DNA sequence: TTTTTTTTTTTTTCTAATGCGAGCACTGCTAGCAGTGCTCGCATTAGATTT
């Protein structure tokens, strides 16, 4: 029953909205409730929208930690785990609760829907089935216990006393299945005919005695066994004793039938200093005399210094995060406008999402830039992703478009890059000393930054650790280095939605800032690592966000963006994260 | 269905049902059968709508399954997964990930075959399952060292240096990890210097994390099966180490014993045997090892009081006008009513799963609707024949002969019964109750009142609760004029007949019923209606009008009271119910005997006038 | 064959695959006249139409050319009625078939059913009572005080006495409910010593609660005794139940065998009552019920499929048989108009048209632009250009800069309320307040819509300091939500508004009863709620709002019609404002909602 | 290589019993299948008949029916072997020729009504009680008559049943048809 | 392309064995009758594994 009352409360947290499927849950003996309880808690609206509530911050619990972590602050509250333990037998019951709970973790993980688990714990509670796992826990090992057990799951065992109290009973197998004496080969006779009932009854009869013996050897210092004139037949008051058909009774009686007194003198008879009889007399006296237990005063110790504190290896995108107030930070722009006014070969047209992107970058980073594109080795990197064709004639254009265009004031084009001065995908470790805390931070890019003035100071939690990224290429043009990221996105726009302007609008909407400056510092000690007598403002050149979707051969400007760290910003920046 | 070859059968198929929805659109179920297919009212609006759209995905269900039958060669298979993934799948924001891995996958097995030039043509049960083999191979170690403390399995050639390593799970036999070399392998024949084995490897990581762990080393294993108390064993690694260990170390206490006991007396020191329940108080003891967890502290300390008994006395007043509904609804069971009726709790069992085979027999509320309509229709002496022809194009009747065969065993009892039922039956009207009992007004309806009296059929076997339905109903009835008997025919030939009562006594009963009522509502009033039943037929003497004393008699009621209670392995007994479950788990003598007497008190006025 | 044929109209989207798969199953392998013709039928009968007369299907020929269709083999075929009723999945209602064809309109066999109970119980089954007209006047002249003037609701009165099934129609504030009070009394008081068993049903929880205040305080005005305030009812339940219709099943506690035991039945609002509850109701009645039924002719129709209320009220045109009207001349003491000619005598007499609304008289422009619906747009764009009325106005809304000064003038149309709210004030006054506007919108989705208001209208709130929101909690103080389902626990209905706010005891939402009390629930305690900021015109029904303002889209969808432009007219109390395309409207008005029922051809017959 | 072990084999095989069920039940024409409704009802019972007999080593079988044999000739063959005791029983009906004897209690002779009665038709599959008071072995204790007499000895010497030919077709089958499956 | 309602209960095994009760034929004892031996039939009671 304690499956059920699970489901019942289980059932209840999920929507506790629904006045019956709560209260049902909370008249569960398992929450102990008297009648009195559940009839003023109909009363008083406050105390059930008390309830309510707490069965609301349990789907909470629910959602976010899992299963167990709720039952047990359901438990935890209810008083139940001690209550039960109070009451008289209730520890077997809460051994079962314990041991569904761990159940429902194991389902709980595979499946990830909250319902769909109460979906499933319905479901084994109509089939329980044989199997192992959910078979019952052993109630308690803390006091020594009556081991009952069948002969067969006694076998090769040792018990050192031992009872045997139904020994007498019998079974006259109907059924008529034998094996041949001369063959030794098992024999169904589907007809009844008698001979074979009887090759068999004396089969069913031979192993009888087998299992009293194997019975009667288990035990070490004393057995007992229990022994009546028990009858088959249904008339009453004969001399028929069918013990004879017992294997025990064919023991004491030689084969050999008896009336009552014939069974009582048999046993009589072997009866010396090892056998001996008593009469069976039913008693009561008291159910047993516990005369209880004493224990201690006992007390959990509690943890002093806090577990941990903030250690952490993140990146950029474990900055912006998001905002629990007035302002939360998501890339998109929540104010939307409505439009009434009522060749598919295009860049804008491109898919959405994680997927996609990963895509276009991957493109590039095999791709060749001195070679102009392949439109058969397109095609098969579609065919790869699983696009289609569809795409194929309509990327192998854009792309040339792509490496075709010049960059910064320097004009270079992708296509002029030597594999000597390429460098793909640079992922670093950048590590974060003391704590880095956002408005000590924030203060110092808003300063030297034009970009910062937009949006308000970012906010991220006091952080101390390290902090990755992938550069998506970096370059050297002229002796001069350069630094390379890729941005795609855009759902809704095609056109000049890329410009001067609106590229730093969506920096500063999705904190590019941030990010650019942080690889820039990056960037910065790879080189101060690497080049014997780096200086920044010699060898560097300044950063190159390129918007894939923004590149058109239209416009120039259109898709690409550059701006270089002050050289006063990193200054102090890098001695920020120093100390 | 023949494609399996099973015999077609024409029911109990998406089709059939299908069928059965749609027709159950169009034309309402009374009408009757069409093609041999009943319509199934419960769609017959709006909501209808739903039935196109799922039988849209069951013809897609249907096209593909004849697709996907015939072997293909490779390139072929190659634009399959496209058009089964967009055909039964509206990406996602979050599922377009998946998607994606799937084509990506699916494409990269094809892609493997056609590179490596594989021309015969390909079952697709051989791809199904290097697919399942393909998706899950994938393990995401992302978080390993960001520096939550770190859970990880025992990875080859990863070995880090810690302060603390911990191990988990040395149960003997689950470490090392055993995956047999293949058997007709010739390298395990004769091995060589570098060969690499599952097993070395393994051996050698334990002694890794050994030397890698600088302050504090934590190894654990299962001791006992916590379900049976059943021994396990430590890996054969461990027990090298603690025998290392004790063979290598002495305690301080004894530093002249022996070499074996101060082994055993070590080995002894440094094992640690947690106990089997989180709240066992041993845990708590103040000491080196104690728990943190203060949430089980009250249960060790055991400072919980018990549950009280359910029961408690609850105010309550008896409105002026209780609605005969209300009274028959009560007595039904009248500890169910306390639960429902007055606190409102009721416990709505999941419904229960779908079925997975066409009827093969009928039983159980399923066979005993179908005696209800049977038995309706005999008793109007309308054709049994027809509705045969409806239950059959209902599905719901075996198939074919033995259709024909339950059909006409049940109509060979439920003859029997109807006839029985014919005889005394004079049409009539149905009248409208109302009465003073106890200064309070009772409303209600009986339906079919005939001149005789009160005639009431159904489908069942004798029991009382029945007959206190017949008695409620009855005394209603004498109540307020209406002289005459009161009858109910049951199965196997059960009757309940109350004489008629003058409208003293009448009114005398139904007070004690209605104060039965006020009872409920007040404490959950023990009366089994059946169990109870049961202790009173073996007491109660009806030539002397007066329950039996004797205890030989008082012992037979005692045994034919919980033969009635708790059921054989055949039937079940009345004594497993939810709502007989909440006020006890296991039933005590007192209990018992507070049955018997408040049974003795409502029931006895039932056998008392039966005949 | 014609299969893979009609899996084109689903991309076309002229068929739903219900449709094509129901005329797959049952219309089998026939000539494809059979198996496009059911699709037709199942098609229509989707959009509300309950028959398909066969003039339609063979003379589109739209969906293929029933020529080579309908022309098959066997001779002619071509004639629709032969070729159809020769398969087995069309009868003549002999078998019990998918399909019946009766007036040379096919239809399904359920609608067939339900139509002929819903004829045959407004036609025959209905009766003639007869009572003293002197006394009965005089009853009548003590409930109506003025006598000077042709009185309509004295007339409704009349006919509901006589006749055992009688309807009434009028618009919202035309004085329905009292009249039905005044009607009501003089049943009470017309039967002394007889058990006079009144019942009050209404189709929706919210409607029905409306009439039990409603009836209440309009009962309680007129003298009784206590005998006759015990003969007044207790309360007003659900149409639902009242049948007691189970919540899995189909199956109802009454139907046929059981009738519910009634005196007299009084349905109110009984525009949402569609057919097949109509009929599931209808058998249900004794012999002796009299039964009412209260409605607008003009109301925004049922959803599930037909029209009763409509299709009985067309009738009201021809008026009144000639004699009735003699008759009710002596009842009323008056001369009541005589409709000329015969059509049907028992169906005229039963039905009575209120023409006057006590509410807002001609001079009101809501009552001459609402009664300019009826007739073509030349009225009704005079009407919203000429002289303004002061209680309508018209704003154009083609570009999104005209909609966000929509918005502008809908923060105005919150002001009182959001201002109330801003100076912190108790829950009932603000809620009152809430009342005096709103925004009524067809569609529910997209940019003009009930999911996409809420979205720019909070937006917009975001925009310029009104209510501040928090984006995690979700229930920011002072957004106004609504009940999706009805609930028996907290007593409150579906269709019912609430306003969100915090007391300081704890963000909670407060609730007006009927009967004044406010109730405050737990946001967790609420069973289901939709933000309330624009609601859609059909759960307005009912309601009263002091300012009103309507949305129509640019497009043209069958949604707008008249009648949903009509019901959004009549909704607010005294003044209007409307926001449409003249050519969307305009064109709206002209497209009146038809749904095909035989019963204009069952009357006659 | 690679084997999925499987725990529950009792949903498999109750699954093919239901399949047998229904490829060899479903056929029968009325007259028959009401003689497999009497020895069970539906699968789930034939299950628990011979479900200790389906697991493991298959049994052998004593006399096992021939290999041919369907139901319809085995009902065939028990139809006549009680209507040729239904015209003989018919034929020598009306007659006293044995010595009357206390014990054997004179209505017996009503018995005889019952028999000559009791032939009808082949429906049924039980032959009537009254039928052990003509066998030689059993008046002969208490007048050899004729053969038929003693033929009904004969009759009721090997039980009448299509009993251990369903088990042996379907345990042979169901055995069989689970193995593939799990192939 | 729009949308409304409503709350709960039901049943339960089959086969077989005996104990007695009722009715009958005979036979022996004192032509009929009482008893006994007998025999069938109706209701009631009991029991249905083992990894």
């Amino acid at each position: 029953l304690e499956a059920q009352e699970m489901l019942w409360l289980l059932q209840a947290v999920m929507t506790p909205e629904r006045e019956n499927t709560l209260r049902s849950a909370l008249a569960t003996s398992m929450m102990g409730l008297n009648a009195l309880d559940i009839e003023t808690l109909n009363n008083d609206e406050h105390a059930w929208d008390v309830v309510v509530e707490e069965f609301d911050g349990y789907r909470q619990i629910w959602r976010k930690r899992g299963v167990m972590p709720m039952l047990r602050a359901l438990m935890s509250a209810r008083n139940i785990a001690e209550n039960l333990l109070a009451t008289a037998g209730g520890e077997r019951r809460l051994t079962d609760i314990l041991h569904i709970s761990e159940l429902l973790q194991e389902a709980g993980t595979q499946l990830e829907s909250e319902h769909a688990l109460v979906r499933w714990l319905s479901q084994h509670i109509l089939e329980p089935d044989s199997n192992a796992s959910s078979q019952q826990m052993r109630l308690e090992s803390d006091k020594h216990l009556v081991q009952i057990v069948t002969i067969h799951k006694s076998k090769g065992l040792e018990y050192p006393l031992v009872w045997l109290p139904f020994i007498t009973n019998f079974r006259v197998q109907e059924q008529a299945f034998y094996h041949d004496r001369h063959s030794f080969e098992a024999v169904l006779d589907l007809n009844a005919a008698p001979e074979s009932v009887d090759l068999a009854e004396a089969e069913r009869l031979a192993e009888d005695l087998r299992l009293l013996y194997v019975a009667l050897t288990r035990s070490v210092w004393h057995c007992s066994l229990g022994v009546a004139p028990l009858v088959r037949r249904r008339g009453d008051k004969k001399g028929d004793t069918d013990v004879h058909q017992s294997a025990l009774g064919r023991l004491l009686q030689k084969g050999e039938p008896q009336d009552a007194a014939g069974l009582r003198t048999c046993i009589e008879a072997l009866c010396d200093d090892d056998i001996a009889w008593q009469t069976a007399q039913t008693g009561d006296n008291q159910p047993w005399q516990v005369n209880d237990v004493s224990t201690a005063e006992l007390n959990a110790k509690t943890l002093q210094r806090l577990p941990g504190d903030n250690w952490r290896v993140t990146s950029y995108s474990g900055l912006q995060q998001r905002x629990x107030x007035x302002x939360x930070x998501x890339x998109x722009x929540x104010x939307x406008x409505x439009x009434x006014x009522x060749p598919t070969l295009t860049p804008h047209q491109f898919p959405r999402g994680a997927s996609p992107g990963t895509f276009l970058h991957s493109l590039f980073e095999d791709l060749d830039f001195t070679q102009p594109v392949d439109p058969n080795w397109v095609r098969e990197k579609l065919e790869l992703g699983g696009f289609e064709s569809q795409w194929e004639p309509v990327l192998t254009e854009w792309i040339t478009a792509v490496l075709q265009a010049p960059l910064n004031e320097t004009g270079v084009s992708l296509s002029q890059l030597s594999a000597r001065n390429k460098q793909v995908e640079m992922e670093f470790y950048l590590p974060i000393s003391e704590p880095l805390i956002a408005s000590q931070l924030d203060t110092l890019i808003r300063q030297f930054d034009p970009l910062s003035a937009g949006c308000p100071p970012l906010e991220f939690m006091q952080v101390r650790g390290m902090l990755k990224g992938f550069i998506d290429l970096v370059f050297r043009h002229e002796g001069r280095y350069y630094l390379l990221a890729y941005k795609s996105n855009w759902l809704g726009e095609d056109s000049s939605a890329y410009t001067q302007q609106a590229m730093a609008a969506a920096m500063q909407a999705h904190r590019y800032d941030l990010q650019y400056q942080l690889y820039t510092l990056a960037l910065h000690r790879y080189l101060r690592h690497r080049i014997a007598d780096y200086d920044y403002e010699h060898h560097f050149g300044g950063v190159i966000y390129l918007f894939l979707r923004g590149v058109d051969k239209e416009h120039p400007q259109q898709g690409i963006y550059t701006t270089r760290p002050n050289a006063g910003l990193i200054a102090l920046m890098d001695e920020m994260f120093a100390g | 269905v023949r494609e399996l070859e099973l015999p077609a059968t024409g029911q109990h198929t998406w089709r059939f049902g299908l069928t059965r929805m749609l027709l159950g659109y169009a034309m309402e179920s009374a009408q009757g059968e069409w093609q041999s297919v009943l319509p199934y009212d419960e769609s017959s609006g709006l909501i209808a709508e739903l039935v196109g759209h799922l039988a849209s995905l069951l013809m897609q269900l249907n096209i593909w399954r004849r697709g996907l039958a015939q072997e293909r060669p490779l390139e072929e298979w190659l634009p399959v997964c496209r058009d089964m993934l967009n055909a039964f799948f509206l990406p996602d924001a979050e599922t377009e990930a998946a998607m994606t891995l799937i084509e990506q996958q699916w494409q990269a097995i094809i892609a493997e075959g056609l590179g490596a030039q594989y021309g015969d043509a390909v079952p697709l049960s051989l791809l199904r399952d290097e697919l399942a083999q393909r998706l899950d191979q994938e393990r995401i170690s992302q978080r390993f060292l960001a520096g939550p403390v770190n859970i990880c399995t025992l990875m080859p050639m990863r070995s880090i240096p810690f302060k603390v390593v911990c191990l988990l799970g040395m149960n003997d036999g689950v470490y090392p990890r055993q995956l047999a070399p293949l058997g007709f392998d010739l390298m395990s024949q004769k091995p060589k210097r570098g060969d690499r084995s599952r097993r070395d490897d393994d051996r050698y990581l334990f002694l890794e994390a050994l030397i890698s762990a600088q302050q504090k080393l934590y190894i654990s294993y299962i001791g006992r099966s916590i379900q049976d108390n059943s021994e396990r064993f430590p890996s054969v690694l461990v027990q090298e180490l603690i025998d290392y260990i004790g063979q290598s170390h002495y305690l301080p206490g004894d530093e002249a014993l022996n070499c074996d006991e101060s082994e055993a007396r070590v080995k002894a020191h440094l094992t640690c045997l947690h106990t089997r329940m989180p709240f066992d108080p041993q845990n708590y003891q103040p000491g080196e090892r104690q728990s943190y967890a203060r949430e089980w502290l009250p249960a060790a300390s055991q400072a919980g009081k018990a549950h009280s008994e359910f029961v408690q006395p609850l105010p309550f007043t008896l409105p002026e006008t209780v609605p005969l509904e209300t009274l028959q609804r009560f007595w039904a069971h009248p500890v169910r009513a306390f639960f429902q009726m007055r606190l409102q709790v009721n416990f709505r069992t999941e419904d229960s799963e779908i079925p997975d085979t066409e009827p093969f027999i009928l039983e159980g509320l399923s066979r005993y609707q179908i005696n209800q309509q049977l038995l309706n229709a005999l008793v109007e002496q309308d054709d049994a024949e027809r509705l045969f022809r409806r239950f059959r194009a209902a599905g719901d009747l075996p198939y074919g002969a033995f259709g024909e065969i339950f059909w006409e065993t049940q109509c060979q009892e439920m003859q029997q019964l109807a006839d029985r039922v014919i005889a005394c039956r004079q049409p009539g009207q149905s009248m409208e109750i109302d009465l003073a009992c106890n200064g309070v007004q009772i409303t209600g309806w009986l339906p079919q009142v005939q001149p005789d009296g009160l005639l009431r059929w159904r489908p069942s076997l004798l029991s009382v609760a029945q007959g206190m339905q017949l008695w409620l109903e009855h005394l209603v009835y004498c109540a307020s004029g209406g002289n005459g008997e009161s009858r109910l025919f049951l199965r196997k030939d059960g009757e309940w007949r109350f004489p008629p009562l003058a409208a003293e006594q009448a009114l005398h009963y139904l007070s004690q019923l209605i104060e039965g009522y006020r009872e409920g509502m007040s404490a959950p009033l023990l009366v089994l209606p059946e169990s109870g039943g049961a202790w009173l037929k073996t007491c109660y003497d009806a030539q002397n009008d007066a329950m039996l004393d004797d205890d030989s008699t008082l012992q037979k009621a005692r045994t034919k009271f919980l033969q009635a209670y708790e059921g054989n392995m055949m039937v079940r007994g009345e004594g497993d119910d939810i709502w007989y479950q909440r006020l006890w788990r296991q039933l005590t003598p007192e209990t018992m005997e507070a049955i018997v007497e408040q049974s003795q008190r409502f029931l006895l006025p039932l056998f008392r006038f039966n005949q | 064959k014609l299969q893979k044929q009609l899996l084109e109209a689903v991309e076309h989207k002229q068929l739903r695959p219900l449709d094509v798969q129901f005329a797959l199953t049952v219309a089998g392998d026939e000539h494809p006249a059979v198996t496009l013709a059911a699709a037709l039928l199942s098609h229509d009968a989707g959009e509300g139409h309950v028959c398909l007369p066969l003039s339609r299907l063979e003379n589109n020929e739209a969906s293929h050319p029933l020529l080579a269709t309908c022309v098959s083999e066997i001779g002619e075929l071509q004639n629709w009625e032969e070729c159809l009723l020769a398969s087995q999945a069309v009868s003549r209602g002999d078998e019990p078939t998918p399909m019946i064809l009766c007036g040379d309109r096919l239809y399904l066999n359920r609608m067939w059913c339900n139509e002929r109970t819903v004829a045959r119980f407004f036609n025959e089954v209905n009766h003639a009572i007869e009572v003293d007209e002197a006394l009965l006047a005089q009853t009548l002249d003590k409930l109506f005080p003025v006598s000077d003037e042709i009185n309509w609701q004295k007339v409704a009165a009349a006919v509901a006495l006589t006749r055992r099934i009688s309807v009434i129609s009028g618009g919202p504030g035309t004085g329905k409910t009292t009249t039905v009070a005044k009607l009501l009394a003089a049943l009470i008081q017309m039967a002394d010593g007889e058990r006079c068993r009144i019942r009050l049903a209404a189709p929706t929880g919210k409607a029905a609660a409306r009439l039990t205040e409603s009836l209440g305080k309009a009962l309680r005005q007129l003298p009784l005794t206590d005998e006759q305030k015990k003969r007044i009812p207790e309360d007003a339940s659900t149409l639902h139940r009242l049948l007691g219709a189970q919540p899995g099943s189909q199956r109802l506690r009454h139907h046929a065998g059981n009738p519910l035991h009634l005196d007299v039945l009084v349905v109110d609002e009984a525009s949402m009552i569609d057919l097949p509850m109509m009929s599931r109701l209808i058998d249900a009645l004794p012999d002796h019920a009299r039964v009412i039924f209260l409605g607008d002719r003009d109301q925004l129709a049922s959803v599930e499929a037909g029209a009763v209320l409509g299709d009985i009220c067309a009738y009201a045109n021809a008026g009144f048989t000639a004699e009735r009207a003699r008759q009710l001349s002596r009842l009323t003491g008056t001369h009541v108009p005589a409709g000329t000619g015969t059509e049907a005598a028992s169906l005229r007499d039963s039905l009575c048209l209120l023409q006057k609304s006590y509410r807002f008289g001609s001079d009101s422009g809501i009552g001459q632009l609402a009664a300019a619906i009826n007739r073509g747009d030349k009225t009704a764009v005079k009407t919203v250009f000429q002289q303004d009325f002061t209680d309508i106005e018209k704003r154009l809304l083609q570009s999104g800069e005209d909609y966000i000064a929509m918005l502008e003038e809908a923060l105005a149309g919150y002001g009182r309320y959001l201002d109330l709210l801003q100076a912190r004030a108790e829950p009932d006054l603000i809620i009152q307040a809430f009342n005096e506007y709103q925004l009524l919108c067809a569609l529910r989705e997209g940019p003009f819509g009930v999911a996409g208001l809420n979205e720019r209208i909070e937006q917009f709130m975001q925009q310029k300091r009104k209510i501040h929101r928090h984006p995690h909690s979700r229930w920011y103080e002072g957004r106004p939500v609504m009940i999706a389902r009805n609930d028996s626990a907290l007593g409150l209905f579906n269709g019912d508004i609430g306003i969100a706010l915090d007391r300081g005891q704890g963000t909670r939402v407060w609730f007006a009863m009927p009967d004044g009390n406010i109730k405050s629930v737990q946001p967790s305690r609420l069973p289901e709620h939709e933000t309330t900021w624009a609601m859609t015109v059909h759960k307005s029904q009912g309601s009263e709002f002091d300012h009103a303002a309507l949305i129509l889209p640019s497009q043209r969808t069958p949604v707008v019609t008249r009648e949903l432009v009509y019901t959004a007219v009549t909704r607010a109390r005294r003044r209007l404002s409307l926001y449409a395309d003249e050519r969307i409207l305009s064109a709206a008005i002209a497209t009146r909602t038809e749904r095909r029922s035989g019963l204009a051809a069952l009357f006659s017959s | 290589f690679e084997q999925q072990l499987i725990e529950d084999e009792s949903l498999l095989r109750y699954q093919a019993c239901a399949d047998f069920w229904r490829r060899h039940c479903y056929p029968l024409p009325r007259e028959i299948a009401q003689v497999v409704f009497e020895t069970w009802k539906g699968p789930q019972a034939l299950l628990r008949d011979i479900n200790r007999y389906l697991q493991g080593e298959a049994p052998v079988i004593k006399a096992p029916p021939p290999d041919d044999e369907t139901l319809a000739s085995r009902h065939a063959q028990i139809v006549a072997r009680i209507d040729t005791v239904k015209q003989q029983w018919r034929d020598a009906v009306g007659e006293l020729d044995a010595l009357i004897e206390s014990s054997g209690i004179d209505r017996r002779k009503f018995n005889r009504s019952n028999q000559a009665k009791w032939i009808d038709k082949i429906s049924a599959w039980a032959e009537e009680e009254t039928n052990s008071y003509q066998l030689p072995e059993s008046l002969e204790k208490f007048t050899p008559r004729h053969p038929l007499f003693e033929a009904i000895d004969q009759l009721l010497a090997e039980p009448l049943s299509i009993r251990d030919l369903v088990i042996t077709r379907a345990l042979a089958e169901i055995r069989e048809t689970v193995a593939r499956e799990k192939r």
